[PDB]
């Protein structure tokens, strides 16, 4: 949203490593929420198998920028630094195995029999009125509709990576389940081809009038060093506007309204939420259900109340 | 060591920990705010505590003071202060110091004096 | 089949040796699977704080930015290029139907025409007034399509959708979900 | 490994009295190398072993009953978490940083006395006035 | 048995708990140290905020730490559990659940890294070995 | 907004010498400038004493004998505000330590029972024997001390003995003292009150909030220094009279031979002396100030037609 | 992890007390403090850090042009009370005196990537 | 003019005790720019008591003060004035200063002295 | 066939460049020919509703409608109903307030066509007191949106099931997300050990808020810039 | 959410004073009835014509207030108000924020003359 107002193109391998970084953080999305509803439910083995990976790619985070849990590496210029010395390298070794891991864990839920009684006509949601509660991303492909935003509307390096994508025919938890597994394997898709076609250059934006210039230039340089203290003390401004850019997170659509007044702090920031939208249809699906199938339709919604309130 | 403490009562402090560090004893700016002041300010949570578990780290105006003066034999000197075992950009930024009054011109980011020889 | 099954031993995970590995290929659901384990000669050696590289990166550059001598700044600045939201009242929607545009200027008597330009600018004429006073063939060339349709609500890139069904497919036939690519 | 093979040579290679003070600081049996030890006393270990995860390689023994990860030095806390591959003896003088004062190493002192105080580091923002009177 | 025996109640209400379902991994695990998770106050020892603390839900938390039995400890998880964190300065945010419950270890990081958490527990564990329950009604 | 209602003022001179000029507005983040010492603030009144005390932003400092129990009064102040320091009654040092740096100092510490370290004479006239040395060698201003009711010598009970004891030894040793005598004090889960239940003395009971409220208007005027008060509620009550509004809101020598029996345990059993405190009931000091000194005045002691709508509504789905 | 103040070869504070790490912080945990001391060297008199409003972005160490704060990958420092986690001078003095050796390690990776 | 006030959920207090300022921003005479002296500025009388004050621990300038840090733009003068007192708030409005025409020449700078100099020009 | 005899890929030949070659270009090119695709879409429906639509605006690749209050209701019908707009999906709606305006806040809707991939804009205006309709009789999952645009700002929604308050304190007065309300708010909450429950206070902070936002830029930062408005849809200069 | 909440009212706007008079009096019978199922529901201290003498008194604060919008406004938020307190939603802690005065006395040295307010300078 804020390159949209600034007017301003990120470089080729800027663009490569934040579709790798955005299918990554998708594979840790898709896991954390498949294993989460599988032990509400009751399955507690994919959990920890799950969990498993999830440590495995919080250590190429780690690697990434500082923190594990919280990095601020995707930056409105561009990426926050290059990539460490070896790490793609290890995404391929990491990748090579995730294959298999991920198989394991389908076969004792896709068919198993109490997992599919579970989960078969539960939280049917019609394909029109999927629109009228403005749903998206893997509850409106759950209901026949083939719409996501990195086919429709495409960005950040999607238009170069080749993949496919799932989309469900009746409206239900199990078919929600079915996209997610496959969603899974499209993002591995995802990750090799852009293991393999990542090119040299520029990791920021070009110019040090929106992002920082490096600490060997802003040590010698006097226009880098008034670049370096303006941009940390002021900041950048942003021409006057408004935009609202809608990505598809893994949790569906997922949206910034910002309103720039001209000056370096915005003058309005709205989050449209997918959880928010998923939340409040829970009243139009989950009426007539018993009580433990109102658990598994939170697990196919997935709320991480992050999202819902703010 | 015994400070008044607001109503008559003096409190008794080794006199290790008066001292701002153990490098200088007197302290190095005008609101430096002296240990006698500290103390006398809240001793009420230095109670049942220990002072050898404080910080006590090596006031840096003394460590500046005992490093020899260079000497450059040219008209301006030139400093950035880094290291040349580091691979990369460490130190300050680079500036230069003219060298033409009696004395020694101290670099304002690191304080090494230069004179002019 | 170009992502299908691959041996283990491709894989980069610790496996088995001996006659334990031709007991797990009888005991087995699919031979072809890892164990879970990176192997620790290759997975991470040598750790991100000693590398070799990292004494020879340089920072990167793309060369008609980096560029010393023949680019200015101004040429290659686009914050301060940015466009600006056209505002229109539908007094200036008259003034487009009723003057014309600057690809179809509708206006002779150039100095009459500033004043022809004046009363629209000060609400003489109303918009649906506008509406009735025009040509059928502008109302088919400029609101409408060429052949007197109603515009369809643009999309940047469109998508034309191609459903993978044969064995290309994700799940084979009997699952409810397809491949749409 | 998950096997009772390896505890078994590792039971053997360590020997007993190693392995029952292995058995009361850790679960596992290891065989290390003794790349170094301490200031504080600790020893450190590397294991070459086939049989390995990632993330086993090395360890510390450490010296008290009570133990931290609050009593490793500096140095050697960011090896034993596979930062550097070269242990801190192992390194040359050119790494090894210049300093004008002596090193003296707190852990933690959380809940002991010794915890730290917070303070402030200025006087007071407005100063008052010293009583001075004067008879007319 | 208070130790080797240690059952976290967790109030964690963001981010945190993601980081404390890490210590529930196969990598950093909890139970090869005796912890499980009674997801109910009435069997818990202990709280764990981990997470933010709104003025929505500051008697709620109250609520939770009042049922369990007496024998109780809450350790602090991250920064928006201790002093506000991030959204300090915010209308509706309780500025640490110091306000709330009396709290006995801080776990500090903003997502305090598994490694800290686990020891921060190591920390609450040493502080059970000097509790003297018995000692104690000795009048030492 | 917050205001303080306990100071009378913002610049407060205390008699030692001490400045005091209070910063802000009222409440949690402000400081009035006091610093006080509690002793006993574990205890049932202490609580709701420190709890009035750390309100405004008065430095609470108290020592502690546990240190399991002193978690729930961190609560009550501000960042910097409650300093908890350990304490034994016997290490001399720990109490004049404690009282180095207290502008006020409150003492509570009484017990109910004897114990195998403490009788009533160690704990009740010999603590309050260092206690007030401590206050006497130090120029501490306001020492308050807190008593029982039915505090007088002649008594046949230990208890009220060894407390008339008490104040003999604190106006021997601090002339400034002022010395406090509350009723009996009924509030929230009281240890020998209305959860131990929910007769012909006579006593009034006080609520606790009031007498800690009455306490710390007395802890900041100097009108209070060298007089002893009596709080005591409005209305003389009988102990049948009591637990009958208990009732409807919700041989002597066996059995102290039973009580005998059961003091031999770690929970806190009945003291002999408690029965021989029941026969005696409450005559106060009519030449003493009470409630109405400090302008407060205390809080007392004291089918057919669901049928027919169930008829319409559903019952078995 | 936690902060630290780090110096100088031959012992010298390097905070030149330019007051980025404190315009930057997205958390306001920084407060500071300076005056020119007897030198006339520009140095802080107070620097202070709140690691209970502290989130770990890291850019008040990507902002100091000196390198005078960075963050050590201590995480093992959890406390007991919340005075002992406001860090002022000097415990943030003490920690770059103590983490120093380790600090070399770190930026000797780091150092060509900022 | 419609009252608001019972109807923004703030105090009585604020409406009834503080006074706040309209102005327009001075412009600085640091430096040449003249850009944030165009919107008229909304902001609060300090409190006396309330302001500030500084910690007993650290020395953090604390306030019980809330509308402090809160300052409104606005694009007009009457634009302020209309939301002051639809808001009910007691205001006073100060009046900008603008810098007074005066023409210059370069060559003002050497214009030739009949009588005594009386100054002598550097460049 | 091993794990012993597999290949490293640490030693292998990598790609190297020995200088990279990006051309620069601006971003806003690639939008011209559909910014002029939207400006006729948008001067056709203006034509189509000139009851109801008082402007629109075209920026870059998004489409604003400026519609009146009592406009709202047959706006969005069309919108929802045309064969041609098909806007089925209601997406993200919220209030912004100016000020300085009269009428202090504008509302926004955002619509997303799934048929023809395409979003749009609807823009209304409100006063504190006057009300914006609903458009939850024609959407479902609008109300929620609409109630917390309610929360943050006061804006009214007539002929709206279950305005109240969300993801705020249920006794909170207040409306947080304006510009009259302080950032920390009015109130704060402790634990009275007295009472034996949480009191709610007036606010006093331990460290107080300093926005250095006083200290901007003194010279304007970005300039006018350049328009992207076709040669179709400006007035032709007279001769 | 097309079934909405059990004491839901759709939100509409009155064009005349007298029938939002109709709904202000329906309003307060609606409080007032139910004023024992407040007291049985927040487990309060005192008794029931406290929160009858409450519930009139809010609803003399608003007696006055000319503006049939800010009337609808205010009686908008009753409503809201009455559906939060009914359906047990809001906690005791907040049910008791409408009785700041009664919970406790705050202490002495009430400020009521110019001195006293002068003194500890309005504290
Ligand atoms: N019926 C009543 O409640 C009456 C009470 N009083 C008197 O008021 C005072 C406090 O009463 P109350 O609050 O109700 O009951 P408490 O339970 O508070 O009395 C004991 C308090 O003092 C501490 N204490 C007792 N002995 C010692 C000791 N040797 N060393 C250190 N601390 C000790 C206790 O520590 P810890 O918390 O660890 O147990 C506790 O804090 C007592 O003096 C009592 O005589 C006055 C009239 C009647
Ligand atoms: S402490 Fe940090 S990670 Fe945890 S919930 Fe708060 S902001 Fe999120
Ligand atoms: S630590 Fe760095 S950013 Fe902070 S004041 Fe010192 S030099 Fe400036
Ligand atoms: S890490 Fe971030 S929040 Fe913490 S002090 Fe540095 S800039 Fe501030
Ligand atoms: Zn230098």
């Amino acid at each position: 949203a804020v390159e949209k107002l600034l007017n301003v193109e990120v470089p080729l391998r800027g663009k490569y490593i934040r579709t790798m970084f955005g299918e990554i953080t998708r594979v840790l999305n898709h896991l954390m929420s498949v294993c989460s509803h599988a032990m509400d439910v009751g399955a507690l083995t994919p959990f920890l198998w799950g969990f498993e990976e999830r440590e495995k790619l919080m250590e190429f985070y780690e690697r990434v920028s500082g923190a594990r849990l919280h990095a601020a590496y995707v930056r409105p210029g561009g990426v926050s630094q290059d990539l460490p010395a070896g790490l793609l390298d290890d995404i391929y070794m990491w990748a090579t195995q995730f294959g298999d891991r991920l198989d394991e864990i389908e076969e004792l839920l896709t068919d198993n029999r109490i997992w599919k009684l579970r989960t078969v006509n539960i939280g049917t949601v019609t394909a029109q009125d999927a629109l009228n509660l403005g749903l998206s991303g893997p509850m409106l492909r759950g209901s026949g509709i083939p719409f996501d935003i990195r086919k429709n509307a495409p960005y950040d390096a999607y238009d170069k990576v080749d993949f496919d994508v799932p989309v469900g025919m009746n409206g239900d938890c199990y078919d929600r389940y079915l996209i997610r597994m496959a969603e899974f394997r499209q993002s591995l898709r995802i990750i090799e081809q852009c293991c393999n076609d990542m090119p040299a250059g520029a990791v920021k934006v070009e110019d040090f009038k929106i992002n920082s210039p490096p600490r060997n230039l802003m040590k010698e340089d006097m226009e880098a060093l008034i670049h370096h203290f303006l941009l940390y003390t002021k900041g950048y401004s942003v021409p006057p506007g408004e935009t609202y850019t809608a990505i598809e997170a893994p949790k569906g659509e997922m949206g910034v309204y910002v309103v720039s007044d001209g000056s370096e702090r915005p003058y309005k920031c709205k989050i449209r939420a997918p959880g928010f939208a998923h939340l409040g249809a829970f009243d139009h699906i989950a009426r007539g259900h018993f009580l433990p199938d109102a658990v598994a339709i939170i697990g196919t919604m997935d709320l991480v109340f992050g999202e819902v309130d703010r | 060591k015994s400070i008044i403490s607001y109503n008559g009562n003096t409190i008794e402090i080794p006199e290790e920990y008066t001292k701002q560090a153990p490098n200088r004893d007197s302290t190095w700016a005008p609101a430096q705010a002296s240990k006698t002041e500290i103390y006398k300010n809240n001793m009420v949570r230095f109670e049942q505590k220990d002072l050898s578990k404080q910080p006590m780290p090596y006031a840096g105006i003394e460590l500046i003071a005992q490093q020899p003066v260079r000497f450059v034999h040219g008209n301006t000197a030139v400093c950035d202060g880094a290291n040349h075992n580091g691979p990369g950009a460490q130190g300050h930024p680079k500036i230069f110091i003219n060298v033409d009054a009696p004395g020694s011109h101290a670099c304002q980011y690191c304080g090494t004096r230069y004179e002019k020889e | 089949l170009p992502g299908g099954p691959v041996p283990v031993f491709k894989k980069y995970t610790v496996g088995s040796k001996g006659i334990w590995e031709k007991l797990r290929v009888l005991l087995a659901i699919a031979p072809n699977r890892s164990t879970g384990n990176p192997i620790v000669p290759l997975y991470r050696v040598p750790t991100p704080g000693s590398r070799p590289e990292a004494n020879v990166y340089q920072d990167p550059s793309s060369y008609p930015t980096n560029d010393i001598a023949e680019n200015p700044y101004w040429k290659r600045d686009h914050r301060r290029a940015y466009p600006q939201t056209a505002f229109f009242d539908q007094k200036t929607v008259t003034g487009l139907l009723e003057l014309g545009s600057e690809a179809t200027p509708r206006i002779a008597d150039g100095e009459a025409g500033t004043k022809a330009l004046a009363n629209i600018a000060n609400g003489g004429v109303s918009f649906t007034q506008a509406l009735g006073k025009s040509s059928k063939d502008v109302i088919y060339g400029e609101v409408l399509t060429v052949n007197g349709l109603p515009p369809v609500a643009p999309t940047l890139a469109p998508k034309q959708w191609k459903i993978i069904e044969g064995e290309a497919a994700i799940y084979p036939k009997g699952y409810p979900c397809r491949t749409f690519h | 490994s998950s096997s009772l093979y390896r505890v078994l040579r590792n039971a053997w290679e360590v020997g007993p009295r190693s392995y029952w003070k292995q058995l009361n600081s850790i679960g596992d049996t290891k065989s290390g190398r003794l790349v170094g030890t301490d200031i504080y006393g600790n020893k450190f270990y590397e294991t070459d072993h086939q049989d390995e995860i990632h993330l086993r390689t090395r360890y510390v023994e450490y010296k008290e009953k009570d133990y931290d990860m609050s009593q490793v030095e500096p140095g050697w806390h960011f090896w034993l978490g596979y930062g550097v591959d070269t242990a801190p003896c192992n390194t040359p003088k050119e790494k090894l940083p210049i300093r004008a004062y002596p090193y003296k190493f707190q852990p933690n002192y959380t809940g002991t006395p010794g915890a730290f105080v917070t303070y402030n580091t200025l006087k007071p923002k407005i100063s008052a006035w010293e009583p001075v009177t004067k008879q007319r | 048995a208070r130790q080797g025996s240690f059952w976290p109640v967790t109030f964690g209400l963001a981010c945190c708990a993601v980081e404390m379902m890490h210590v529930s991994a196969p990598r950093y695990d909890q139970d090869r140290l005796g912890i499980i998770f009674r997801a109910s106050p009435r069997q818990s020892d202990i709280m764990i905020v981990a997470g933010t603390l709104t003025n929505k839900m500051a008697p709620v938390l109250r609520q939770v730490y009042d049922q369990m039995p007496e024998p109780r400890w809450v350790i602090s998880m991250g920064s928006c559990a201790n002093g506000g964190g991030y959204y300090h300065f915010s209308y509706s945010v309780v500025r640490g659940c110091d306000r709330i419950v009396p709290v006995d270890v801080y776990v500090p990081g903003c997502p305090p890294t598994s490694e800290a958490l686990m020891y921060g527990v190591f920390q609450l564990q040493r502080k059970m070995r000097n509790t003297k329950i018995t000692r104690m009604w000795y009048r030492k | 907004m917050n205001s303080f209602e306990n100071l009378a003022q913002d610049v407060n001179i205390t008699r030692s010498g001490k400045t005091l000029i209070a910063k802000g507005t009222g409440g949690r983040s402000s400081r009035t400038g006091y610093t006080a010492t509690v002793f006993g603030a574990n205890g049932f009144l202490g609580s709701y004493l420190t709890a009035k005390l750390a309100k405004h932003g008065t430095t609470v400092v108290v020592p502690y004998r546990e240190e399991m129990a002193k978690r729930h009064l961190k609560v009550t102040g501000d960042l910097g505000v409650v300093n908890f320091l350990e304490m034994d009654l016997r290490n001399l040092e720990s109490i004049d330590e404690a009282v180095r740096h207290s502008d006020i100092v409150v003492n509570l510490i009484g017990r109910e029972y004897e114990t195998k370290n403490f009788n009533y004479y160690d704990v009740h006239v010999e603590g309050a024997r260092r206690i007030a040395e401590a206050v006497k060698k130090h120029n501490i201003a306001r020492y308050i001390h807190v008593s029982a009711f039915n505090a007088e010598i002649d008594s046949p009970s230990e208890f009220n003995h060894t407390k008339g004891l008490g104040e003999q030894v604190t106006k021997d040793i601090v002339p400034w003292a002022t010395i406090v005598r509350p009723a009996p004090m009924f509030g929230r889960e009281d240890k020998w009150f209305l959860d131990r239940m929910a007769f012909q003395e006579t006593s009034n009971p006080v609520h606790v909030i009031d007498v800690a409220a009455a306490l710390e208007r007395i802890c900041f005027d100097d009108s209070t220094v060298a007089q002893t008060f009596e709080l005591y509620g409005p209305q003389k009550f009988t102990q049948k009279q009591i637990i009958d509004m208990v009732s409807e809101t919700l041989p002597k020598a066996l059995y102290q031979a039973y009580t005998k029996a059961t003091q031999a345990i770690w929970w806190p059993t009945y003291s002999p002396d408690q029965v021989e405190r029941q026969f005696l009931s409450q005559k106060i000091d009519p030449s003493a100030k009470t409630f109405n000194d400090l302008d407060l005045t205390p809080m007392e002691l004291p089918v057919s037609q669901l049928e027919n709508k169930e008829k319409t509504f559903v019952h078995i789905l | 992890g936690e902060h630290a103040l780090r110096r100088y070869p031959s012992g010298e504070e390097r905070c030149i007390a330019c007051k980025l790490c404190e315009a930057i912080c997205p958390a306001l945990a920084i407060t500071i403090d300076a005056e020119e001391r007897i030198d006339g060297s520009r140095r802080t008199t107070k620097y202070d850090i709140d690691m209970t409003k502290c989130i770990y972005c890291g850019y008040c160490q990507e902002s100091c042009p000196v390198d005078a704060i960075v963050e050590t990958p201590n995480v093992e420092y959890a406390t007991e009370t919340r005075e002992e986690l406001l860090y002022n001078k000097e415990k943030l003095l003490a920690n770059g005196d103590k983490w120093e050796l380790e600090l070399q390690y770190a930026l000797d990776a780091d150092a060509p990537y900022r | 003019v419609p009252a608001h006030e019972i109807v923004s959920g703030a105090p009585a207090e604020l409406s009834r005790n503080r006074v706040v300022r309209i102005y327009q921003q001075a412009k600085p005479a640091t430096q040449s720019g003249e850009y944030g002296t165009f919107a008229w500025r909304l902001d609060w009388d300090i409190v006396d008591v309330a302001n500030r004050w500084e910690n007993d621990l650290i020395g953090w300038q604390s306030s019980g003060d809330y509308m402090q840090a809160t300052q409104m733009k606005f694009t007009s003068k009457e634009s302020a004035i209309k939301f002051a007192n639809k808001q009910g708030w007691d205001f006073y409005i100060q009046e900008p200063h603008h810098r007074k025409f005066r023409v210059k020449q370069y060559a003002n700078n050497f214009v030739h002295s009949y009588g005594k100099l009386k100054h002598i020009r550097t460049k | 066939p091993s794990w012993e005899n597999i290949k490293d890929i640490r030693l292998d030949p990598k790609v190297h460049v020995d200088e990279v070659y990006e051309p620069i270009v601006n971003p806003a090119d690639r939008y011209l020919q559909h910014v002029s695709d939207l400006h006729q879409y948008a001067k056709y429906i203006m034509a189509a509703l000139p009851k109801y639509i008082q402007g629109f605006s075209v920026w870059k690749d998004e489409l604003t409608l400026h519609v009146a209050p009592s406009a709202v209701i047959p706006v969005t019908t069309f919108l929802r109903d045309n064969t041609s707009t098909q806007y089925k999906s209601i997406i993200d709606i919220t209030a912004v307030d100016y000020p300085s305006r009269e009428n202090r806040f504008e509302v926004v809707y955002n619509f997303l066509s799934v048929r023809h991939n395409s979003r749009i804009r609807l823009k209304t205006y409100a006063t504190e007191v006057t009300p914006v309709p609903s458009i939850t009789c024609l959407y479902e999952g609008a109300n929620w949106f609409e109630r917390e645009a309610y929360d943050m700002y006061g804006v009214f929604f007539e002929g709206h099931p279950d305005l109240r308050r969300i993801m705020t304190d249920y006794g909170f007065e207040g409306h947080p997300l304006r510009k009259d309300f302080p950032l920390t708010g009015y109130t704060e909450v402790r634990w009275d050990e007295e009472k034996r429950r949480v009191v709610y206070e007036p606010l006093e902070l331990t460290q107080a808020f300093r926005n250095f936002s006083a200290g901007s830029t003194a010279w304007e930062p970005v300039g006018p810039g350049r328009d992207d408005r076709p040669d179709s849809f400006k007035l032709p200069t007279p001769k | 959410a097309i079934i909405a909440t059990a004491f839901a009212e759709t939100v509409k706007f009155s064009g005349s004073k007298q029938e939002l008079q109709k709904r202000t009096l329906a309003l307060y019978r609606q409080f007032l009835r139910g004023a024992p199922t407040f007291a049985d529901l927040y487990e309060v201290q005192f008794s029931i014509p406290t929160i009858r003498t409450k519930i009139r008194q809010e609803f003399e604060r608003h007696r006055f207030v000319d503006d049939l919008s800010i009337q609808n406004v205010l009686y908008a938020k009753g409503h809201m108000e009455y559906q939060e307190c009914i359906n047990a939603w809001k906690q005791q802690a907040q049910f008791l924020k409408y009785f700041p005065e009664e919970d406790d006395i705050q202490g002495r040295h009430q400020p009521s003359n110019f001195v006293d307010k002068f003194l500890k300078n309005r504290a």
